[PDB]
RNA sequence: CGAUGUCGGCUCAUCACAUCCUGGGGCUGAAGUAGGUCCCAAGGGUAUGGCUGUUCGCCAUUUAAAGUGGUACGCGAGCUGGGUUUAGAACGUCGUGAGACAGUUCGGUCCCUAUCUGCCGUGGGCGCUGGAGAACUGAGGGGGGCUGCUCCUAGUACGAGAGGACCGGAGUGGACGCAUCACUGGUGUUCGGGUUGUCAUGCCAAUGGCACUGCCCGGUAGCUAAAUGCGGAAGAGAUAAGUGCUGAAAGCAUCUAAGCACGAAACUUGCCCCGAGAUGAGUUCUCCCUGACCCUUUAAGGGUCCUGAAGGAACGUUGAAGACGACGACGUUGAUAGGCCGGGUGUGUAAGCGCAGCGAUGCGUUGAGCUAACCGGUACUAAUGAACCGUGAGGCUUAACCU
RNA sequence: AAUUCCUUGUCGGGUAAGUUCCGACCUGCACGAAUGGCGUAAUGAUGGCCAGGCUGUCUCCACCCGAGACUCAGUGAAAU
RNA sequence: ACACAGGUGGUCAGGUAGAGAAUACCAAGGCGCUUGAGAGAACUCGGGUGAAGGAACUAGGCAAAAUGGUGCCGUAACUUC
RNA sequence: AGGACCGAACCGACUAAUGUUGAAAAAUUAGCGGAUGACUUGUGGCUGGGGGUGAAAGGCCAAUCAAACCGGGAGAUAGCU
């Protein structure tokens, strides 16, 4: 079994594990919503909240560490504005998760996953 | 450790690979080292010596690969595999000059002859 | 006679003058007060039950609170048979712990080992493997035979290859103590006690090493 | 191998005594819109406590 | 946790010297004769791993007769006595585990701190 | 003969005793010594290589001993295809030849997803006649049993010496087995670091992709052995071969006929694990439920209104628990997860900037930066809806106590 | 001897152990000179034997990474 | 026999690195292959790394493993030279 | 120069593994040989069954080859199941 490890092979090959969140948190700078599989809305969860923490200050070396997590020049511009600083009003939980039913084609869990602060 | 393996002479009685051919004191051992006596087969030897190659002797390993150990976070591991040749009739060191440091299974005083010919800790 | 209910925690060195690197578990005994004494008049029992540590107390049931309208309360974590012979132990909440004993060097222990599922072949009775590619193909951990033919006709009940591992009682015996205590009721043993960590476990005298 | 006697439904039905589907334990009802969903799942619009969040 | 780190220091010898490994060191360990005790030299070179809250390593290669004999140390065991740092250098990579087989006119160690 | 695949190996063994080792005895041409020989004894154990397809054998070196036989000469719907009978080919030989040879040599397709019985785990029903929540009794079952050597006794008894025990005591291994990641290591493609080629982020810088994980080095947790701790017990009871008392029939004698005593690794316990489906559904402990009505053939109910408890069920956050069921904790009465913060731990001296250097590069800022699985704390987020199920004081007979 | 039955022939070598191997010896059942004899550098997806190298082939097995198996939803065989 | 892991003849040959129609990385251009999503056990298949030992395996090193380039040094038995 | 080497295309098929109710009525995957020649490849033409054709295996001649296929003789005959 899996006991006291947080390692996870997903349903992804190794390299696609580390290269999927540039299209999933690359969606979390566009419309701060995503509707995706729900336990992968829990594996997304742990990726997204340290980003917000790194997004506190632009520096030089946090702007270049956003070139070590994503590299989209366009989105790092969006970063460090209210993405990071707005979420300094709480300590963790920079996203609510919130639970839903199923997908129309076959079954797969639905999620509602979206950042806590936008206008809410 | 292990039967077969290609052992060194610590002593000055032969030279180079001298193969284990029996772990004594029983069987089904994955263990063959330390101060334990083990039947040897000389098949390398120094050619200016007094015996040559294809002989059987016995030995005690004096610098074991997995070395020796006493629980206290101190493990003395020798990187040599060197051994010391012994009569088959009587044991007792055949060396007179012994090179390198010895094991603490013969400083346990099984052989009281072999620590008095061998320098080093 | 009676044991104490400890708890596992995890392993560590246990140092001497020499400073040895030997396993041990720093067992934490909270108070083991007497819930009940079972008698020769209430069947043929002669044991006691007790209560050790606290529980939430807002997550118990009313039939599991109504023998603490017949007893004391400490919010025990279970009710455990500890045999003794005669009476030197008594119904009143004695809240006894490891200081009690201190000469004990053989003690039973009953942790449950590590759970890790159920295992299979080479992990039951730990069979030697078939050959890989220099004599055999298609068997490595694939068990071989399981019988003869028309005699015996059948596969016996004996043999197992794929039963369950752990998650049931197991008992060690021996296990010397070095420290008995009262500060935090810490008990330093010989080591290697079964469990998964934080696994509650007796510490009762035994007649065998 | 394969069937040496064809099964009777006193072998078929037996394996399907333990056929099972969903069990509701009632549907849940919101305390804030009355909506009859199952709890910890979308109502139809993200109606939870006193909200309609991500309104649909 | 709550059962060690306040019941653990009792056995640690924290009062030892500290290094980045790659040193000329002279370890003095209690050798006990059964009658008397004394301090046996282990001139060596540390390859050390960092402390685990209770467990360290300070494996030395003697290079005793051209071929070393190796002894890990810990500085918690009360029979370890005292270890001198003496000269102190280091390899650019901090863990030595294969830069100790480098040899053939290797012994170069250096300091920076930056 | 409408198909029961040959041998050996491998794998897995299981059984019998005509017992090889260990255990107990008898006789001895048994001083001791190591034996000879026979009786009893299945608890447990019982070798690795060279050569050969050989099982087998021989040889070599071990071992406490390397037991024998049975189980379709155990086991191919479990493995191999080496031996071995296909078609190819060749030799020696026989034959007129074609061809042949229980002579020889080289090469030469091992299938089947399991309905059924049987096994190994694990659940689900329904029940033990009020409903629930717990703890055990032990009816029975299963697991477990090895042994050398050293030292002591004692160089004693014994022996003229040489040699060399008994009984008992202690120590240390070998093999086997159980537990455990603390130590010692291994791995460790969620981590850290270095790095070649090329492609890229407009470009410099700095970064990123690909190239078996691109290649390589280091390594935390976890899992794990080669690591580390522990284990085969003492002690009872009743016996075997055997040893006996007491003692007649048969004035003696006679362990046996009467009557009484011991006696082995065998046996029954003791040890360890399952264990009331133990339908023989046990006991012990605790808790909750003590409304009307109608319609009856009526200790059996049928139906209607009002209720439904304890507790359970589900739901959710999840677990050192897990194939799935199952089992465990917590759910704002909150640390159950995640996050968050701090710490540790592991890597090892960032980037940017300055200075030096022609550069390569070095140095300072700065032993910096980064950092999981770990540890301490923290309700930020997720633990929202109660719903639902479960009922309402216990059938009869007989006895005892109360009246 | 791809031939030798008797036959693990006998001796020598190599192995500690070499029923195989290599060199002799001749105990040639049942080799032999174009259905050619005896040699041969060179060659071989060739037979036999050995050595260095390398190693999970083995000692003695572990951990990791994918695709199944397993769970859920949609569709849905087979021999017999 | 299939919208079948197969077969099919001819013509064209960019960029970077490279001896190259090798091979790696990229173009232009064209594709992601007609069940999907979870848990993530045994066992299997397909890969990758292994302390110590090194052919003990086995009929047999079956297989893997290492070896691998350029220039230059240097090369024995034997020989049809 | 050469029935020359190495090695892609191309052409062939020596090993292993996986497959073996296959993706496949002989493939796929990793290896292996040949690769200016007794080479190879397209196109069309031309040899017929007691026959062809065969660097020979009694091999091939529409998944087939110890004398093809189709129709006729034919309801062959079957002391046999």
């Amino acid at each position: 079994m899996r006991h006291r490890k947080s390692g996870r092979q997903l349903n992804r090959n190794s390299s696609h594990r580390q290269a999927m969140f540039r299209n999933m948190a690359g969606s979390l700078v566009r419309h701060e919503i995503i509707k995706t599989t729900l336990p992968k809305a829990k594996e997304l969860r742990r990726v997204v909240e340290p980003l917000i923490t790194l997004a506190k200050t632009d520096s030089v070396a946090n702007r270049r560490l956003a070139f070590a997590r994503t590299r989209d020049n366009e989105i790092v511009a969006k970063l460090f504005n209210e993405l990071g600083p707005r979420f300094a009003s709480r300590a963790g939980g920079y996203t609510r998760i919130l639970k839903c039913g199923f997908r129309a084609g076959d079954n797969a869990p639905m999620a509602y996953i979206e950042l806590v602060d936008r206008s809410e | 450790i292990q039967e077969q393996t290609m052992l060194n002479v610590a002593d000055n009685s032969g030279a180079r690979r001298v193969m284990c051919i029996k772990v004594l004191g029983g069987s089904h051992r994955r263990y063959a080292g330390v101060g334990d006596i083990i039947k040897i087969t000389i098949k390398e030897a120094i050619p200016r010596g007094k015996v040559k190659k294809g002989d059987v002797l016995k030995a005690v390993v004096v610098r074991t690969k997995k070395g020796v150990r006493r629980p206290d976070g101190s493990v003395i591991r020798f990187d040599g595999n060197a051994c010391v040749l012994l009569n088959n009739n009587s044991e007792q060191p055949i060396g007179t000059r012994i090179f390198g440091p010895v094991t603490r299974e013969l400083r346990s005083e099984k052989f009281m002859k072999i620590i008095s010919l061998a320098p080093e800790v | 006679m009676i044991g104490l209910v400890g708890k596992k925690v995890g392993m560590t060195r246990i140092f001497t003058e020499d400073g040895v690197s030997i396993p041990v578990t720093v067992i934490e005994v909270e108070a083991n007060r007497v819930t009940q004494v079972k008698d020769l008049a209430n069947d043929g029992y002669r044991a006691i039950q007790v209560t050790t540590g606290a529980k939430k107390a807002n997550r118990v049931t009313k039939p599991e609170a109504g023998h603490f309208a017949k007893a004391g309360v400490e919010a025990g974590r279970g009710l455990w048979e500890f045999r003794l012979a005669e009476g030197e132990e008594f119904t009143v909440g004695q809240s006894i712990s490891v200081e009690l004993f201190a000469d004990v060097k053989k003690v039973d222990v009953t942790g449950t080992s590590k759970g890790k599922g159920f295992a299979g072949t080479v992990k039951r009775w730990n069979f030697r493997t078939q050959d890989a590619t220099h004599g055999n193909s298609l068997s490595h951990r694939v068990p071989g035979s399981i019988g003869q033919n028309q005699t015996p006709g059948k596969v016996f009940k004996g043999k197992k290859m794929a039963g369950q591992m752990g998650n049931e009682r197991v008992t060690v015996q021996s296990l010397d103590v070095v420290r008995v205590d009262a500060e935090r009721n810490l008990l330093l043993v010989k080591g290697a006690v079964p469990g998964a960590t934080g696994s509650d476990l007796i510490v009762k005298p035994a007649v065998k090493a | 191998a394969v069937q040496q006697n064809k099964p009777t439904r006193s072998k078929r039905g037996m394996r399907r005594s333990h056929d099972a589907l969903t069990a509701v334990t009632s549907l849940s009802v919101d305390k804030t819109s009355g909506e009859k969903h199952l709890r910890h799942h979308i109502t139809a619009d993200g109606y939870y406590r006193g909200r309609k969040v991500i309104a649909k | 946790s709550n059962i060690i780190k306040q019941l653990e220091q009792e056995q640690m010898k924290q009062d030892v010297p500290s290094f980045r490994p790659g040193d000329t060191v002279e370890v003095k360990v209690w050798v006990v004769e059964g009658s008397k005790k004394r301090l046996q030299a282990f001139e060596g070179v540390v390859i050390a791993i960092r402390n685990r809250g209770l467990h360290s390593a300070f494996t030395v290669r003697k290079i005793s007769n051209g071929e070393g004999v190796e002894r890990v140390f810990q500085t918690h065991s009360p029979v370890v006595d005292s270890i001198s740092v003496k000269r102190r250098g280091a390899v650019r990579k901090a863990k030595l585990y294969y830069l100790r087989e480098r040899t053939g006119k290797a012994a170069r160690i250096k300091e920076r701190l930056n």
